[PDB]
């Protein structure tokens, strides 16, 4: 089991961008995929999760609209997309997943995002 | 002690609430 | 949930035993989890219920304490143990951590 | 929804109340059935198989 994301992005204020996570090992629809930010100066932080096969969701009283969680069959992978832009949101960002409870034990190489 | 103690560990008496899981508010 | 290292910043010599705090907010009692975050890598889990190894970690990680209270615990400090630790609560659904011990 | 199963204040709890699944006797349950079922089927293997969470 392993989780490939995407490469490093660059955006701009007030624009939105798209991360992906590229489960590589086991079909997407089977775990929950966890979605965490590492804000440097600051320590780590939960966004939510999205059971890829069911479009369920559970996201962070934090990130409410701020994100958005999706996934995609065709190439088992899972996305999670930032709107609203701003400079507090440069971190970077994982996408954990919990097998055998609610921890991270499969984590993703990472995804720098710099508004 | 009579032979009564399984009514003493469960049943009539000692609170055993056979709904709520060991170790509640607890590990698994 | 609150999850707190009350210490940013511990010293220790290669083969010490260091203690590593991570006061929870409420009453969990056994949900938390350890973290270790080299740099530039992303954080591989250590302990699971504050008390329970991963799949291939070395031995002299050991987890402790209940309830609020909890700490993890290195026998002998290698020199790989000088990375960056987080505690975790893997009890209600918004999961803080508790910022970061180093 | 069911207001009576309002949980109180002083339940901090995960988010919900994962109860005894042998409890969902003593709540109100909607009766629904499959109107196209010829026969269907209960499942108690080692005991009767039923969530019952409360938020």
């Amino acid at each position: 089991v392993q989780l490939q994301q995407s490469g490093a992005e660059l955006m701009k204020p007030g624009a939105a961008v798209k991360i992906s996570c590229k489960a590589t090992g086991h079909t997407i629809s089977r775990y929950w995929i966890d979605w965490l930010k590492q804000r440097p100066g600051h320590g780590l932080e939960w966004i939510g999760e999205i059971l890829p096969g069911s479009g369920s969701t559970n996201y962070n009283e934090k990130f409410k609209g701020k994100a958005t969680f999706t996934a995609e069959k065709s190439s088992n992978t899972a996305y999670m997309q930032l709107s609203s832009l701003t400079s507090e949101d440069s971190a970077v960002y994982y996408c954990a997943m919990g097998v055998r409870g609610n921890y991270f034990d499969y984590w993703g190489q990472g995804t720098t995002l710099t508004v | 002690s009579p032979s009564d103690f399984l009514d003493k560990l469960m049943g009539r008496t000692s609170g055993y609430d056979a709904r709520i899981r060991p170790n509640f508010k607890g590990p698994p | 949930i609150v999850m707190t290292q009350s210490h940013k910043f511990m010293s220790t010599s290669v083969g010490d035993r260091v203690s590593i705090t991570c006061k929870a907010s409420q009453d969990v009692s056994t949900a938390v989890a350890w973290y270790q975050q080299k740099p530039g890598q992303s954080p591989k889990l250590l302990i699971y219920w504050a008390s329970t190894r991963h799949t291939g970690v070395p031995g002299r990680f050991t987890g402790s304490g209940s309830g609020t209270d909890y700490t993890l615990t290195i026998s002998s400090v290698q020199a790989e143990d000088l990375s960056l630790y987080y505690c975790q609560q893997h009890y209600s659904t918004p999961r803080t951590f508790g910022g970061g011990t180093k | 929804n069911d207001p009576r199963l309002k949980l109180p204040s002083d339940f901090r709890g995960s988010d919900a109340l994962t109860v005894d699944p042998t409890m969902y006797k003593c709540l109100w349950k909607p009766d629904l059935f499959f109107a196209n079922e010829k026969s269907a089927n209960f499942h108690d293997v080692t005991q009767e198989n039923i969530l019952l969470f409360i938020f």
